[PDB]
């Protein structure tokens, strides 16, 4: 999420997405499983009204995607696993289709077309996120046991 | 032995007065401090200062 | 508490609510959102530099 | 019609009459086994020979200079034996029929679903030199619980 | 009874324990027992003795 | 543990309960459902479809390892039956109202008398004295996940429970009576049922 | 209020309209450009609530395990109403504790 440096910029949300490899902001991956168009993103995460506060925080969010920008490029920036290997795109994309059905939220499903259904999950994770720095509620208790 | 530790019959029921005369010390203030008549004040804060 | 005010952070913290960006053309637009302008206007009126 | 506490017990004194305790462990194990075991086994049962289901075996030994003989503890135990059975998954090749071949040896936990006591009454667990208060839960590998 | 300088706290939810509603800021269930080591703690007490 | 398969087949099925997209405005909220986390669902009105699968616990229909949520904060309906949870066997009240009055106990004398029926025993079949075993195939005793607890109102003593009874319509505490002992906390602080 | 835009829904970027002088949104994707709805653009805010009518304890009947209050159901009608507050991390949210009554859901408030 981070929110530091206020010179640099405007509180920006990023993912990891094991097990390889950096940082990768949110919209990087929406656009990675069927919806690339820029709303339809938002309304995984938030429902206007709306309640701009909470999606506000997006602007940042978005600017990361601002170079993407369709699906092509997307799975691209995904080449770094690793121990020195590709060469180069083809063999990119195929590896991003992999993560996406084994890493990319294992659980669900493992099959093949079942990627509108990870689209969501994504938008809730990060919709509960949104609550806590808005201050809407209180971080989860690690406590449990329960 | 145990006589030792049970206190006198009559100077109990004062003990049990004593004890539930101050829930009443409760009731005014669990429900006074709804009515937003606390206050607060100093190092906070007011949920703090009702705890305190 | 002439100095208990008298050396403290103070800042901006009397704001905190807050900060709003509205573009307005001509010198003399506003809208609102309330009341002011009215205050506004009576500072233009007194065109004392107003050009500068 | 009101309910009195002395009958709460006579409730959970019944819980304790089949439930018994250690009863879960002892049952996260009396599941292994059969069980969804089979399964994990045919979730990378390929190589350019397939993996079948599996037969289930009671707890044996086999030793030279002796035979074929079932354990039976805890006259075992002592012998610094390890309570295990045999696995035996059927390997695929093709002439029809499978193989039935040797996998290692799986350690049973005792008085288990698949134990060599479970329905064994009172009377009849002394015989073995065992004690009808043990409650099982532990394995006794190469000797000791 | 305490607990890092708070008195029996919250959570699961709203609430000290499964046997109150919730909101419940008194002492009739957070942390405090009436009785002694004689008659002498209650269940929904004996607890929040062995915790603090 | 138990599977993870026929649990869907109770709510895909029923009732309606739709999958796939359904989003765009409308369905939310419209609340939505989890189950192992994994949230392939929308359903709208939970009333019906809550009572309707704890009743499948106390049939034992399903494996009574299931949990049940239903998070009336933040929406959803989490559902969980992966094993690792853990339990706790409590009594219940089952309030519509319909029969007797409002509650309230959920067993009867009855009951008891004919569970001593089985100390007695064995001397029988399967059948099987239900021991236990069965007490649960009978809606009386639920299994409550840690969970679980969050969403639900447990008493402490049938006392209290008598109590907050006869007040639902007003009666005398006696308080002028008890003789040391472990000072409850009375009466009863709201709480209906 | 900065939306999107039809054809090809995206982001909406501001800009002036300096020549005529009146607001104006449009996008960095396509070419699209609709008018201004309002002077205001952006707004900072340190804080000072975030729930205003939290719609709308529609769960609260439900909720066995809450408070409930007697008689005196504003408007509708009826007795026996839930209860409850807030309490979010900091404050000091006080306790703007509301209500909803059983046959209805009126968030009645109350000094």
């Amino acid at each position: 999420l981070m929110a530091r440096n206020t010179e640099n910029s405007g509180q920006t949300i990023r993912a990891t997405l094991p097990y390889i490899r950096s940082d990768i902001p949110i919209v990087i991956v929406f656009r990675a499983l069927g919806v690339v168009p820029d709303r339809d993103i938002l309304e995984h995460i938030c429902y206007d009204p709306n309640d701009f506060q909470m999606l506000e925080m997006m602007k940042p969010c978005i600017e990361e995607a601002f170079v993407i920008q369709d699906k092509d490029i997307a799975l691209d920036y995904i080449g770094k696993r690793g121990s020195t290997t590709g060469v180069t795109r083809e063999k990119r994309l195929r590896y991003a289709h992999d993560i996406l059905q084994k890493e990319l939220l294992p659980h669900i499903t493992t099959m093949e077309g079942f990627e509108t259904r990870k689209a969501f999950f994504l938008g809730y994770m990060i919709h509960r996120m949104l609550l806590c720095a808005l201050e809407r509620r209180e971080p989860d208790d690690r406590d449990h046991f329960g | 032995g145990i006589g030792d530790t049970i206190a006198d019959a009559d100077t109990m029921k004062e003990v049990t007065r004593t004890v539930k005369e101050a829930r009443r010390q409760v009731a005014e203030c669990i429900q006074d401090a709804q009515h937003n008549r606390l206050k607060p004040e100093p190092g906070m804060t007011l949920r703090e200062s009702f705890e305190a | 508490k002439n100095v208990q005010t008298q050396i403290e952070h103070t800042t901006l913290s009397t704001v905190t609510s807050a900060t709003e960006i509205h573009y307005d053309p001509d010198p003399q637009d506003t809208v609102i959102e309330e009341d002011k302008d009215f205050v506004e206007a009576f500072f233009a009126i007194p065109d004392e530099e107003v050009e500068e | 019609e009101t309910l009195t506490q002395e009958d709460c017990w006579t409730v959970i004194s019944s819980f304790f009459e089949e439930t018994s305790l250690a009863r879960q462990q002892l049952f996260s194990f009396d599941e292994f086994v059969q069980n969804t075991m089979q399964e994990i086994v045919d979730d990378d049962s390929t190589l350019t020979i397939n993996f079948g289901q599996i037969y289930l075996s009671r707890p044996t030994m086999t030793e030279a200079d002796g035979s074929t003989t079932t354990m039976f503890p805890q006259e075992a135990r002592l012998r610094n034996l390890t309570y295990s059975s045999p696995l035996y998954v059927d390997m695929r090749k093709e002439d029809e029929e499978p193989s039935k071949v040797f996998i290692g040896k799986i350690p049973i936990m005792l008085r288990s679903t698949f134990c060599i006591l479970n329905g064994v009454s009172d009377s009849e667990l002394y015989d073995l030199n065992e004690c009808p208060y043990d409650q099982g839960g532990y394995f006794i590998i190469n000797g000791s619980e | 009874q305490i607990v890092e300088g708070k008195r029996i706290p919250f959570g699961f939810k709203y609430r000290t324990l499964p046997h109150f509603p919730k909101d419940d800021d008194s002492p009739e269930s957070r942390g405090f027992i009436e009785n002694s080591y004689l008659r002498g703690l209650t269940p929904q007490e004996f607890f929040f003795h062995a915790m603090a | 543990g138990s599977p993870s398969a026929p649990i869907i087949e109770f709510l895909e099925e029923w009732g309606l309960e739709t999958l796939e997209d359904y989003n765009p405005s409308a369905s939310p909220n419209a609340t939505k459902v989890f189950v192992n986390g994994v949230w392939l669902g929308v359903h709208r009105d939970p009333a019906h479809l809550t009572e309707t699968l704890r009743s499948l616990r106390r049939r034992l229909d399903i494996s009574a390892e299931v949990s049940i949520v239903r998070d009336i904060r933040e929406k959803e309906l989490r559902l969980f039956t992966d094993a690792g949870r853990i339990c706790r066997p409590l009594f219940i009240v089952d309030n519509n109202p319909n029969s007797e009055r409002r509650g309230e106990l959920c067993i009867r004398k009855e009951h008891i008398q004919q569970l001593i029926e089985d100390k007695d025993r064995y001397d029988i079949d399967p059948e099987q004295r239900f021991g236990w075993t069965a007490l649960v195939s009978s809606g009386l005793i639920e299994y409550l996940d840690a969970e679980e607890e969050e969403t639900v109102m447990i008493a402490m003593s049938p006392e209290d429970l008598e109590a907050s009874r006869q007040m639902q319509a007003g009666y005398e505490v006696k308080e002028e009576l008890d003789p040391a002992q472990r000072v409850k906390p009375a009466p009863n602080p709201h709480v209906h049922a | 209020n900065f939306q999107y835009c039809i054809e090809c829904n995206n982001m909406l970027y501001p800009r002036e309209d300096k020549v005529d002088r009146v607001l104006r949104l449009a996008c960095r994707n396509c070419d699209y450009s609709e008018i201004a709805a309002t002077s205001k653009v952006y707004r900072h805010e340190l804080q000072s609530s975030n729930v205003e009518n939290t719609t709308v304890s529609h769960d609260a009947s439900t909720d066995p395990t809450l408070p409930r209050s007697d008689k005196e159901c504003p408007r509708c009608h009826q007795h026996e109403a839930v209860f409850y507050q807030t309490h979010s991390r900091r404050g000091d949210t006080m306790m703007t504790l509301i209500y909803v009554c059983v046959h209805c859901g009126f968030a009645f408030e109350e000094q």
